[PDB]
RNA sequence: AUCGAGAG
DNA sequence: ACTCTCGATG
């Protein structure tokens, strides 16, 4: 879920495809992202899994699209999850193309500020 | 549905209740039950020639069952019966068996009062049976002396499942006394023809209810007529060998208090008949007493196909005469739908 | 509620022993007539005699108990009015804490035994964490 | 009356007063499971 | 649990703030408004996802297993 | 469980056409339309737009349905305007103002720091 | 929203809003009889054991119990157990099917002995449920 | 509650109430949780495996008798003296899988 | 069930998601808000019953 | 098939007519591995 | 003076654990001395099964006063211990 | 466009309480049977039917629906045949199907028979009141 | 079968 | 002297 939530480059999106509209089984590098996630415990402290622990796998082929967002100021992103001592996470994220009307995953914006009429000289409030 | 019979259809009119007549009871079975083992005999997967015998009914999921097959599903119940080594009340009835005894004295078997008198003129000519009898009862129950047979009759009072006698009366001396009270002595107080009569009140013979009124997953039903049968046996052994005086008696009192409880189990009587896991055991009488009984839960109202049940929800956007039915339960539920040449096309496309 | 507590129950025995050797006469040795203003003390539904001057009596368990000598958890009912004493040692009972309100306040009025230095030390050990609520019983 | 409250005496006395019911009480064509004469069942449809 | 990724009102992004919001609070000393403001909270929405969050995942990995 | 696709609001079903013109058995010279795959983004875009033209007596859409990403047009104009034509002078105009907004959105973006 | 229901915005919720975690535990155990009759646990295949379910039995492996990670729907299989009471079909099923309204991943499996030395499994499956039109808040 | 009935009202019960006519009933002795499991091997129980394997969390009593014996056990409420999590440490209830 | 208009005959409309939505305006027979209230709803099996319900 | 010890980090592989208990443990609480076949999460 | 109030909380109790288990194994403590009494007058092998799994049908049941069913504790003294809240 | 009257608007604590859709959702077209009655089980785990209460019952009655409450009570219930002596009229009908063999043992009667359709639960109650001593005769006359 | 908790 | 939904234990 909090992998779905995370915010990744979608400059060059609209040179990107959707998955649905490829002529391509499942998915490909004309229409989705591959990028692996490969994390361990090592120290005996809690090791942190962050956003920038997530690597692409798949050929971007010059299309800036894939990277991450970390607008963290040490440069660490989301914080995804936290292992213990021995405790492992392996898996693999296949990126697609979306619309936040499917999912609010894929929202660009967050709030919108938006005001007509300070002075309510429309009246179309009754205060 | 079920099957073809060559019978005609008819519907139920009339219904004309009565009692069991022991004539009709040992006339109607199909099947004597001597032995009180269940199914199994000696390592078996069968049905001993005792109770449960494959003339009631077979129970394995058959084709074969009394000769007229028909499987399990289609055969309804064929009754049995079994005799009692010594007659014994009928519990639901221990009251008004214990109020003739005193509308009719001992011995004899006659009315204490005749158009001789002048209030037994006015309480023999209400129609109704119920106040009829009820208006007679109560003006014969203080007659001591008396047709003739001038005898003392005795004060009757209920104690257990015996009665008393004061100057105790045994069940085949009352199946003695109800046997004479002739039928025209019947009309007045009740009682009819060939439906019910007095001396049918009284159990000589008992009726076996067949496999599918006590099923097997034993039933309850099914350790209570053993426990019946058990006492039978262990009366009749008694009896046939050596007769103690007080010891049979005690047998005796032991069958009529099984055959009691097998009808009722709620007494008055503080002994609830337990069984071997500590419950009080189901009766006839708990399975037909709402509100979870028979009538009341099975027949007044019942269980349903073709039903739904889900969260309700407001929406501003239908009708007041609509529903808003979730897909699934569309999908679950189903209407049969006649093949016309009007939706012929519309249901070859819904197949 | 949150700081209802149930009775877990003591013996009664030292409690009446207590009683026996603090002036409270014997049931056996009751005269009516010649002191009808005496107290009869009840333990645990029991009536184990009278006792006059019954003030002194009361003020002393209460000081027993407050001191920790007689259990906390055993009721004590002084009933003016009707002349009688129920003690109760009985297990089940409901009970719950409240903080003692006594007039020994010399340059003041009737105020309450804890103060704002015990309150220090409790957050005292709070912080801490030596003076807990048994300190505060005791 | 069975199908209310005393339920099993009533069926009792009514065994050995030898009744006779006429089916043609709501709870009875309940119990015969037959459609009972009420509203639309309150009458017959023939043809002419 | 862990905090948790995005706002779910507007849908900022709250989960790289976590850390630096704890250190806010006990590196520099400050209370949790001024530390909320600095993370760039200013919508109280976002800033009750970090202030009224609980972060259970610590006690989580106390077990062994 | 029952609930259905997401891409039901955005995606168009088998057969499903994006319009519908329906003609309008209530009032002569009239039409209802239906969007589907559609919301209040475009229906009230479109709707006022269609009041702006002044040859167009009436105007108005609505969503029958929340569930259902669809809506209805009825539109009304004057004798010798066919309706469809308003549809698209409408729409041209809309698309007409939205370039010059991004032009000038841009332009102006084009003069700022930080 | 009218007489006690509410509207909740469907994007907070695509955010996580009021989700859930449903664990839910199934525990079956190995019978025993006195001459040393014992039921085992096994994955049955359709001609050696009589009755069976309507579900599918392959996700089931060669201990008769399911791989934790495996998804289940429906009336599926989760623990494989029969009961024997030559001959053809010389089995009884005594096999557990997930919930017939239920659906999920399996968790987490447990094979434990009991104290009087019973082979006894507990599967414990796993559902994330997601605030629908209906929940009750 | 049960603090009470283990250190007092158990000796009473069995002492108070109980002498046959002889075999005298002496002390009372309550050990830790423990489980006699079929493989003959006695050992110490604790509530997680308890819950996990459908065991009861019970401990032995054990009675001097005159003229010692295992006569039955007794459910242990948990957190109480005949407890191990009563003297345990936060560390101490992580280890044993049991929530602090 | 304490009157008849706790037993009514509705049209059918098939909708997604998991509830039996009604309209406001017949609250007030079956007496029911939303705050978790459970419905039933029975189907005829012939002609003649669903002439009952529609007409009746 | 395998299987995994619950207080302790082990990796017995014991199948059938083994049962418990663990590998230098003492307890009997065996908990059963991971699947090899992957499964897939739509990442909603 | 007027009639007792037989509302009052002051003259009621609570049986916890204590007293529950007080009574309980006062009974199956008492029948383990007649049976141990019964084997006694028939001539170390003591029933330890009594107490044992009395106590734990007690608890596990909710029917307080081992297998009798004219209990009328049978109202569910020992409950499954609710968790799906902490407050709960 | 605005809103004319403003709106109480600010966080408050809500909480998911257990009851959802999904876990209460319900639906049965012909599913299993109880043996004893032969009426639908009890129970959505069990996939059962809803009982039509009473009080359900006095509904359909105030309606009117007569031919409904019949279908309720049978084709959607428990709908048995049962056959019928024309002389004592009890169930005691030794109905040999396929060789149209109606015997009847008690009355002799071979010719005379009749064939009734009533709820299975009814001839249960018929069944265990011939078991308890009493004759629910059933005439098909006026 | 019984019992316990809960939903309108 | 209304419908539901789960759990427990025999
Ligand atoms: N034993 C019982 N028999 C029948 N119905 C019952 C019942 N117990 C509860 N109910 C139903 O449960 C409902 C409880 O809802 P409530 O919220 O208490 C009504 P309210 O909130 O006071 O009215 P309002 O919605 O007009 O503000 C009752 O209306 C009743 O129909
Ligand atoms: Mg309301
Ligand atoms: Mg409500
Ligand atoms: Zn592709
Ligand atoms: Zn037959
Ligand atoms: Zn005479
Ligand atoms: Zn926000
Ligand atoms: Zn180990
Ligand atoms: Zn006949």
């Amino acid at each position: 879920h909090r992998l779905g939530l995370i915010p990744l480059q979608s400059m060059d999106i609209e040179q990107l495809e959707y998955s649905r509209d490829c002529f391509c089984e499942d998915h490909c590098d004309k229409c989705s992202v591959v990028l692996t996630l490969q994390a361990f415990g090592e120290s005996e402290s809690t090791t942190n899994v962050y956003s920038k622990d997530l690597v692409i796998v798949s050929n971007l082929m010059g299309r800036n699209i894939g990277h991450p967002i970390i607008q963290d100021k040490e440069g660490n992103g989301v914080l995804i999850c936290k292992l213990r001592k021995g405790q492992e996470l392996k898996l693999t994220c296949v990126a697609k193309k979306g619309i936040a009307k499917e999912h609010a995953k894929w929202g660009p914006a967050a709030a919108i500020e938006f005001e007509y009429d300070p002075w309510n000289k429309l009246k179309h409030t009754d205060y | 549905g079920q099957q073809y019979s060559s019978a005609p259809l008819r519907t139920v009119k009339e219904v004309q209740f009565g009692l069991f007549s022991p004539e009709e009871v040992r006339a109607i079975s199909v099947a004597k039950i001597r032995f009180p083992e269940t199914m199994d005999e000696t390592q078996t997967r069968a049905k001993i020639g005792g109770l449960n015998d494959p003339r009631l009914g077979s129970i394995d999921r058959n084709l074969k069952c009394q000769t007229c097959q028909e499987g399990m599903n289609e055969c309804p119940g064929h009754f049995g019966h079994i005799d009692l080594a010594k007659p014994v009340f009928h519990v639901g009835f221990i009251a008004k068996i214990k109020k003739v005894c005193e509308c009719v004295c001992m011995h004899c078997g006659k009315l204490l009062l005749d158009e001789h008198n002048e209030l037994m003129r006015q309480a023999l000519a209400i129609k109704d049976s119920k106040k009829r009898f009820a208006a007679i009862w109560t003006l014969c129950k203080t007659k001591m002396v008396c047709g003739g047979c001038g005898n003392t009759q005795p004060t009757i009072r209920k104690d257990g499942l015996k009665l008393v006698g004061s100057w105790v009366l045994s069940t085949e001396e009352i199946l003695n006394i109800f046997k004479h009270i002739s039928v025209k002595d019947f009309t007045s107080l009740g009682f009819n023809e060939v439906f019910s009569r007095p001396e049918w009140m009284i159990l000589t013979c008992l009726p076996v209810p067949p496999p599918p009124v006590r099923p097997s997953i034993e039933d309850d039903l099914t350790f209570k007529l053993a426990d019946i049968l058990k006492a039978n046996i262990s009366l009749e052994t008694l009896e046939h060998n050596g007769a103690p005086h007080h010891a049979i008696e005690e047998a005796e009192s032991l069958l009529q208090f099984h055959v009691a409880t097998y009808m009722d189990n709620d007494i008055a009587g503080q002994p609830q008949a337990l069984q071997k896991s500590g419950r009080p055991v189901k009766s006839i009488r708990a399975r037909l007493k709402g509100k979870e009984g028979r009538i009341r839960g099975n027949l007044m109202g019942k269980r349903v196909d073709f039903s739904a049940r889900t969260v309700i929800s407001g929406d501003p956007n239908l009708e007041l005469d609509q529903v808003g039915v979730p897909k699934s339960i569309a999908k679950t539920l189903t209407y049969p739908e006649v093949v016309t040449p009007y939706n012929i096309d519309r249901l070859t496309q819904l197949v | 509620s949150l700081m209802s507590c149930i009775s877990v129950g003591t013996d009664p025995m030292p409690i009446i022993t207590f009683l026996s050797e603090w002036g409270m006469e014997p049931l056996e040795d009751y005269v009516p007539h010649q002191s009808p203003d005496a107290t009869r003390v009840f333990v645990n539904g029991v009536w184990h005699g009278v006792h006059r001057n019954p003030a002194r009596l009361m003020e002393t368990l209460r000081t027993l108990r407050r001191k920790g000598d007689i259990n906390p958890e055993v009721s004590m009912i002084r009933d003016i009015r009707e002349k009688e004493l129920k003690i109760f040692t009985d297990a089940g009972r409901v009970y719950r804490p409240l903080f003692i309100v006594e007039d020994d306040e010399s340059l003041g009025h009737k105020e309450l035994k804890v103060r704002k230095g015990h309150i220090a030390k409790l957050m005292a050990t709070e912080y801490q964490d030596e003076y807990t609520w048994s300190s505060l019983l005791n | 009356r069975c199908s209310f409250e005393e339920t099993v005496e009533i069926l009792f006395e009514a065994g050995a007063s030898a009744e006779l019911d006429d089916c043609r009480g709501v709870s009875e064509n309940v119990i015969l499971g037959q459609m009972a004469p009420i509203g639309t069942g309150a009458f017959d449809v023939m043809i002419d | 649990m862990i905090v948790p990724v995005r706002c779910f009102s507007c849908g900022k992004v709250v989960g790289d703030k976590w850390e630096s919001y704890l250190n806010l609070l006990q590196e520099d000393e400050l209370d949790e408004g001024t530390a909320l403001s600095r993370l760039g909270l200013k919508r109280y929405c976002c800033r009750r996802m970090i202030l009224t969050h609980v972060d259970l995942i610590e006690k989580f990995l106390r077990y062994n297993p | 469980m029952n609930a259905p696709d997401r891409f039901e609001l955005f995606l168009l079903g088998e057969g499903e056409s994006k319009l519908k013109i329906d003609p309008d058995t209530k009032a002569p010279n009239a039409v209802v339309i239906t969007f589907e795959k559609e919301d209040h983004t475009l229906g009230n875009l479109i709707r006022a737009e269609l009041l702006n033209d002044r040859k167009v007596l009436f105007a108005a859409y609505k969503v029958e349905h929340p569930f259902f990403a669809r809506f209805k047009l009825r539109i009304q104009t004057t004798e010798g305007y066919d309706p469809k034509d308003a549809l698209k002078n409408a729409c041209n105009s809309i698309i007409n103002k939205l370039g010059a907004l991004k032009t000038n959105f841009e332009t102006e973006w084009n003069l700022q720091t930080l | 929203n009218q007489e006690d229901s509410m509207i909740m915005n469907q994007s907070s919720i695509d955010r996580g809003l009021f989700r859930s975690l449903f664990f839910r535990s199934y525990m079956d155990q190995e019978k025993k009889y006195g001459m040393s009759i014992t039921e085992t646990f096994e994955k049955p295949q359709r001609t050696n054991t009589l009755r069976m379910k309507h579900g599918t039995y392959d996700k089931l492996d060669d201990d008769g119990l399911i791989a934790p990670g495996v998804r289940v729907s429906g009336e599926d299989v989760i623990i494989g157990k029969t009961t024997p009471i030559t001959a053809y079909h010389s089995k009884r099923d005594a096999s557990t099917p997930l919930r017939s309204t239920e659906n999920g991943i399996v968790d987490q499996v447990l094979v434990t002995t009991n104290q009087d030395g019973l082979k006894f499994v507990k599967v414990r499956v796993r559902t994330t449920k997601i605030p629908q039109i209906g929940d009750k808040f | 509650s049960f603090n009470q009935f283990v250190d007092y009202t158990l000796q009473d019960i069995i002492c108070e109430d109980s002498t046959l006519i002889e075999i005298s009933f002496g002390k009372i002795y309550v050990t830790k949780p423990m489980v006699n499991e079929s493989d003959g091997v006695t050992h110490a129980l604790y509530p997680q495996e308890a819950r996990l394997r459908n065991l009861t969390y019970s401990s032995g009593l054990f009675v001097d008798v005159k003229k010692k014996v295992f006569i039955g056990r007794l459910p242990i409420m948990l957190r109480s003296k005949n407890c191990y999590l009563s003297e345990a440490t936060e560390s101490d209830l992580y280890k044993l899988k049991e929530c602090p | 069930s304490l009157h008849k208009m706790s037993m009514m005959a509705h049209r059918v409309k098939v909708i997604p998601y998991s509830t039996f939505r009604l309209n406001l305006s017949v609250t007030s027979p079956y007496n029911a808000d939303f705050d978790g209230d459970e419905m039933n709803l029975h189907v005829p099996q012939s002609e003649e019953t669903r002439a009952e319900l529609s007409q009746l | 098939l395998k299987y995994i010890c619950a207080e302790c980090s082990s990796k017995l592989s014991l199948s059938r007519t083994d049962a418990v208990r663990c590998k230098d443990c003492g307890h009997r609480i065996l908990l059963k591995a991971r699947t090899k076949r992957l499964v897939q999460f739509e990442a909603r | 003076k007027d009639q007792d109030d037989r509302d009052h909380f002051g003259k009621k109790r609570l049986d916890l654990a204590g007293p529950l288990l007080a009574q309980l194994f006062k009974t199956l403590f008492k029948k383990l001395t007649k049976d141990i009494f019964r084997y006694m007058q028939r001539t170390l092998a003591i029933n330890a099964k009594t107490i044992t799994s009395g106590l734990k049908y007690a608890l596990a049941t909710g029917n307080w006063g081992e297998q009798k069913k004219a209990m009328s504790s049978r109202a569910g003294v020992s409950q499954v211990l609710n968790r799906y809240t902490y407050s709960s | 466009k605005k809103l004319m009257a403003q709106i109480f608007f600010g966080p408050t604590y809500y909480q998911r309480l257990r009851h959802m859709v999904d876990d209460k959702i319900h639906a049965r077209a012909r599913g299993p049977m109880q043996v004893l009655t032969r009426q639908p089980v009890e129970g959505r785990s069990r996939d059962g039917g809803l009982r039509f209460g009473e009080m359900e019952r006095d509904c359909m009655i105030a309606h009117g629906a007569a031919s409904f409450l019949k279908e309720r009570l049978m084709e959607a219930s428990d709908a048995f045949r049962v056959h019928i002596c024309g002389i004592c009229g009890l169930m005691t009908v030794i109905a040999k199907l396929n060789h149209n063999q109606f015997e009847c043992k008690g009355c002799d009667n071979k010719i005379d028979i009749y064939q009734i359709h009533i709820p299975y639960a009814a001839k249960l109650l018929f069944q265990e009141l011939m078991a308890m001593n009493i004759t629910p005769r059933l005439y098909t006359d006026r």
